[PDB]
């Protein structure tokens, strides 16, 4: 598996939909509004603002504290490694109630199940969950709620090396000798070992 | 898989333990190393094995979670019992991704917690021994 | 079951599928848990309460049945002459495996105390007892509800881990056994049929027996 | 019980008329002037400034510094979580001798009555109350006196998992060996227990 | 209910003690651990069950607060008195949200405070003995 | 060449070894120093050269790395094995810029890793000892 | 090169046809003669001569945990051995097993000689047997 | 597998009717017989013969606290003693209770043998008190 924010982005809000898509607002195709931010296609189209309740999931950046490299190791002739990633996810929720609804999404990523939906989705584990706060933002005429919400996660990913190679035969030559330096050895010994 | 601090599961006597606190709430340490070397004047070196392989277990939970009633109860219990009857049982930790690969094999209720009551609330460490404190792996 | 038998046929031959006494068809049937004592005595007397009581006082598992010493059981006798059995007598009741007091100089010994299966009774007794000794831990989780309820993810599966470790430890601590290993399976593999069913299955586990010794060979040389 | 800020900051509101009612000043309707900040209704609808002096009452966040869960169990066959949440709420005083009555309403937190009302109303616990400052906004004309003050509360929240599950029949199987990995296994030992 | 730090009540002697510190305000702790293992050359484990049970609590108040009068008070009338009367008396400790389940059986007071008279006013720690520390449980 | 910490490769018992930990993850030392002088009532000095020349290998790697398995089942193994075969072998360490030029000429595993599960990922320190601690040189 | 390991969990010790086990903490076995093999004798002139003793008899002292169930067992046989007659035999072979061979020794003939002091305290205080030996034999593989 | 527990609550000592409490912080009881149970003999020549000592006597020290209440009781026991006349019986069974069976021994026909030493000082300093026995016994389950 590799590591690739487009698709746990994608997974969140699969996985989104089902968890809490009960408390949302719905479009013309009877979808909860959920989506990813920044919407935009073809290059210069945007995306409107739905309709209240909604969600917005946005990947923060991603690190790797825990070293440099996993594991080195050979599957197949080729080259493998692994690398581990930590990668802050931020949902937000828009609307009236926007903190009642963050409260249940925290208190359902922390139930045995879902966790697993998660795992099965994006292939990913839930490491922490922060605070939320209770935002209030002017825009124009209304204030509107908001209620962020930070989800760490953690996964590994693995490449393949093409440019390696494996060895399988070694030649070993060797020398013995009364004295250090003594010109003409006492002995020599030739060893020659194949896979096979 | 990857760790995360959500699937660790601890079960001793038949009950779950859950209320764990924020950070550091388990620790696992073997009593005496597995080779003690002995150097000779003229720098011949002999090992002896240790047949020592006792050790301890640490685990932190919340001033007010559940399993502190269960533990006193468990304790209190076992102060009125004669001492032909077994207090030991196996101290199992489960973890998917395999960073914690150990068990106490007999595990007996060591110590009682300290208790703190400053302005928030505060951690309660119960230690455990065990006879025989295994490291497994999962290959063969 | 204990049982005694006197039938003088059983003394005769050494193949056991031309046999056709009590003893006979016993171990044709390869019954594991019946145990059949050969005693010309066994006619009107009941030898068998005797050899009950060897080992039935002592805790299961932890003792060998073989090499024992009754008081006031004579030694197998052959009817017609009163004489002890010969080897050729203890043979034929080998693969009839059929129990007998054998002698030492002098004094009576029951033997092998295999049971018609062919089984040490030992191990037939201690896999009894750890098995109802697990039964017991079980159905303090399920019915009594120690700690309440037990829940179907991998919460769960540990207490039910947890149980079964410490029964088998308690076979090692009798020197019954000497190790053993417990498999359960994953909470998010087992089938969503399962879950439905509130059934558990897949749990299994195994165990090394300790052993014993009761015969000795030996062999020496003397020179200058 | 369940966690909604939008209930505490009702039942908070609700106690305040009683503990310092007296001290305020009173609408068309006698009743002493609390309410909730940001007041709106109707999804456009915004309330007017009260007659002074009155109080306000804003939840600013929510915060899990406890661990992350606290019990599970099983209350019925359905699956049951426990999480402990810690709650700020700022209360403010507008008007003149803001500062006089904040005093007062502190003095009365801490009173072994009181605490017992707003954890019958709330459901929830005072757990600490900070200093309270003097402060002094311009607006237009006049200068405001204004009090703010931030109380500290403490709650435990339950949820369903209506996914979940328990176990009430186990079947085990075993063997015994002398000799590790002895293909025809010395015994086996199949069991079988229900929870009947 | 879960835990504040306003609904905690200690009483000893027949009289209540309030104004205390801001944090850590009260300890608690046995004074010998539940078991001590003793492991063999051979590895094999016994264990000893300790029967000591005293422990010790230590109380910390504001330096003006009204209880430290009356405890230095307490403390001055048992100087004269003869060895036939007793000082101990039940060390009892009360809070709802059951964060704290122990009571001292028979306590007496140990030491007097330290004190010191920096810039702002600082506290002042009581320390008090007691025959049995008791845990108790709110579990059958 | 320059130091650069993606190039160290450490080898024991035929196995590499890698995941090593974000910082501190190699340890080397002696046990004794080279010399021990001596000093007289009169200021006279004399030099006595020790011949131990054993030390201590430290090596940290992070919690899930595979390497953990691979030495505790190594670990398993030579608990199962008479006093008649050996259980030693060279410790091997090469880094290209020559910051370490260090060998352990008969290294064995000497202790287990403490296990803590915090927050956040630990790490797990394993301890090897030798018979000889080899500097070696680059320049004749 | 290094010499071989010594390992204190895989010794066995054996007296009377039962095994003894649950050696205590530590220093629970130790050996020793009781004569020298020599003793010289110098005369006022310097001139020196050479006593052989004869003597070669030693002693045993094994040290187990308080509660260690051996301890039983070695109270029930000499309870036997007092009741019995002056002429039946009280000796037996001491055997020590060790892979190590860190002990070199046995005991020929060897007889339970006395009993050990028990005391009692807040911890665990180990229980000291001595025995006897008509020949503490030394033996060693052939160099 | 590991042994019993050692519980030093569970230990009850009587004699005389009475039942002795309070015991010392540590090292609270002692056993200890007189003499060795063989005592070899080895001639010149290196043979061997074993001499079997009939005396089976003992000693058993029990140590209490300063103010423990069952040193008034020793001590008016002692002193009704003194005025008895030579014909009175003054031994006694020293019965010692262990369930963990740490202790094996028990005395037969005990007798109150010396005094404790008294001190005093800022800590409080533990009484000895000593008694005999004709018979140390030694007593164990059966293997």
């Amino acid at each position: 598996m590799q590591l690739e924010t487009a698709e746990l982005e994608k997974g969140l809000v699969r996985t989104l939909v089902d968890v809490i898509g009960h408390r949302l607002a719905r479009d013309k195709n009877n979808r909860p509004n959920v989506i990813r931010a920044y919407p935009s296609d073809n290059s210069n189209d945007k995306g409107l603002k739905p309709d209240q309740p909604f969600i917005t999931v946005y990947c923060q950046d991603a690190a790797t504290p825990y070293g440099w490299v996993l594991d080195k190791f050979v599957e197949d002739d080729v080259v493998c490694y692994r690398i581990a990633f930590q990668i802050p996810v931020l949902i937000t929720v828009n609307g009236k109630g926007a903190h009642s609804i963050m409260l249940e999404l925290k208190q359902r990523l922390e139930m045995s199940s879902v966790r697993d939906l998660i795992l099965e989705e994006t292939g990913a584990t839930v490491l922490d969950t922060g605070a939320i706060p209770n935002d209030y933002t002017y825009l124009n005429t209304d204030f509107e709620n908001s209620a962020p919400l930070v989800v760490t996660l953690v996964k590994n990913s693995v490449l393949k090396d093409e440019r390696g190679s494996i060895i399988e035969r070694v030649i070993v030559d060797g020398e013995l000798v009364y004295e250090e330096g003594q010109e003409p050895p006492e002995y020599t010994i030739h060893l020659d070992v194949d896979s096979k | 898989q990857q760790y995360s601090p959500k699937d660790v599961v601890c079960s001793w006597n038949g009950i779950a333990i859950e209320g764990f606190a924020p950070d550091s709430f388990l620790r696992l340490q073997r009593t005496s190393p597995l080779v003690t070397p002995v150097v000779g004047a003229g720098g011949q070196v002999a090992l002896t094995r240790n047949a020592d392989k006792t050790g301890t277990i640490e685990i932190e939970l919340m001033q007010t979670s559940l399993s502190n009633q269960m533990l006193s109860a468990i304790q209190a219990k076992q102060d009125n019992m004669e001492l032909e009857e077994d207090i030991s049982s196996n101290f199992v930790i489960y973890d998917p991704s395999g960073s914690v690969l150990a068990t106490g094999i007999n595990a007996w209720l060591q110590e009682l917690p300290q208790i703190e009551l400053g302005r928030d609330q505060n951690s309660k460490t119960w230690i455990f021994g065990c006879e025989k404190l295994d490291y497994t792996s999962t290959i063969p | 079951f204990f049982t005694a038998n006197s039938d003088v046929t059983a003394l005769q031959g050494t193949e056991l599928a031309s046999a056709n006494d009590v003893p006979a068809q016993l171990a044709k049937n390869m019954y594991t848990r019946t145990v059949c004592l050969w005693h010309h005595a066994a006619a009107e007397d009941y030898p068998e309460m005797a050899y009950i009581a060897y080992g039935a006082p002592y805790d299961a598992g932890s003792i060998a049945w073989g090499n024992a010493q009754l008081t006031g059981v004579a030694a197998s006798l052959q009817p017609s002459n009163q004489r002890p059995l010969t080897s050729i007598q203890k043979s034929a009741l080998d693969v009839r495996h059929c129990n007998f007091i054998d002698l030492d100089g002098g004094v009576p010994v029951v033997r092998r105390g295999i049971t018609s299966g062919g089984e040490w009774i030992d191990i037939v007794r201690g896999v009894d007892w750890l098995e109802s000794d697990l039964k017991t831990s079980l159905r303090d989780l399920l019915i009594n509800q120690k700690g309440g309820k037990i829940t179907y993810d991998d919460t769960g599966i540990t207490r039910i881990r947890q149980v079964i470790e410490t029964s088998l430890q308690r076979a090692v601590n009798r020197n019954f056994l000497s190790s053993y290993t417990v498999n359960v399976p994953k909470a998010s593999q087992v089938a969503l049929a399962d879950k439905k069913a509130r059934i558990l299955k897949d749990v299994t586990f195994a165990g090394i027996l300790a052993g014993a010794i009761l015969d000795v060979d030996l062999k020496g040389t003397v020179a200058y």
